[PDB]
């Protein structure tokens, strides 16, 4: 019944956002709630932000 | 009111990238007042240049691989995000790069426009393995600020481009890192004064001093609203 | 640079002593930049008797 078939492959670049799921290797899960601007992030004495 | 203005004292540019800026005298508590406010501005608002678009011939999309080239096209694009460019006159320039042969292609190999300085000429772009391989591209560098990803642009950009042309996430912001230390400045009478030492690490070009001027200007512009309108 | 300035919107002077002041629009991050800087000045630096 099928005369001809066309397969298309799309590639999509997905960036992380709130709602995505992240974790370590110790069973520590979490969902991203908010993406904070770098200015607002806690930063050490040296200036390097977390 | 015992108004007291600071004066820009030392600009120890340890490296073109890294620069310390001492600043004194500041009245008590203004070290941190100004220190933090500037730091916030410096990180975000700071305007700069970045590769917005790319076009390599014989390349339809970023996921393909070119023959005679070690790096896949995405890898090349990543390197272009990192490419440090200063455009003096215009806000938009399109640089060309035609290179061949068995060579690690660097930034120097790009044909520099009269008013376009390549800050890190040694910056790696692509590795040409086959000697008969010749790579030819045109990189559009625009001036902007902050971070404008390609996904932001495609969404608002109903303006269709030709296939072939590869849009890139624009990292316009030049300031890589910034921190401020506050030490006590000593006057004959006033030992409660403070000095502000701002340590900046930026990519190429954007001059420590010049960036300071601009950041202070942005803050003052905002203050217009709270002074002038009530 | 496409400098985005805020405009003083509402001044709800609930009392002569107590007043709320809304302010918009501020570009991202400048809320706290300006907010805190002003607060510091307002408290420790405002001269008086």
């Amino acid at each position: 019944g099928v005369l001809k078939i066309v397969k298309v492959y799309l590639a999509v670049k997905r960036r992380i956002q709130p709602g995505d799921k992240m974790a370590g290797r110790h069973g520590n899960k979490g969902v991203i709630s908010k993406i904070n601007p770098i200015e607002d992030m806690p930063y050490d004495e040296n200036g390097t932000p977390v | 009111t015992e108004f007291l203005k600071p004066r820009l004292v030392d600009i120890e540019q340890v490296s073109s990238t890294h620069a310390k800026v001492t600043l004194e005298p500041l009245e008590r508590g203004f070290g941190h007042t100004l220190g933090n406010a500037l730091r916030r501005i410096l990180l975000s608002s700071m305007p700069g240049c970045a590769v917005t678009e790319v076009e390599i011939d014989g390349v339809l999309h970023e996921y393909s691989t070119k023959e005679g080239v070690q790096e896949d096209i995405l890898e090349i694009l990543l390197n272009l995000k990192g490419l440090a460019v200063r455009v003096q006159g215009k806000d938009e320039v399109i640089l060309t790069l035609n290179k061949s042969g068995i060579g690690p292609v660097t930034a120097a190999d790009i044909t520099h426009d009269g008013d376009v300085e390549i800050v890190k000429p040694q910056h790696v772009i692509c590795h040409l393995t086959d000697e008969n391989a010749s790579i030819s591209m045109r990189i559009k560098v625009q001036r902007g600020r902050g971070y404008v990803p390609a996904s932001t642009r495609i969404h608002s950009e109903e303006d269709e481009r030709p296939i072939g042309r590869l849009l890139v996430d624009a990292c316009y912001s030049p300031v890589e890192r910034i921190a401020y230390n506050v030490e006590a400045a000593r006057v004959e009478q006033r030992t409660d004064l403070d000095k502000l030492v701002i340590e900046m690490e930026t990519n190429g070009t954007i001059d420590p001093e010049e960036a300071i001027r601009r950041a202070a200007t942005i803050l003052a512009e905002q203050l217009e609203a709270f002074v002038d309108l009530r």
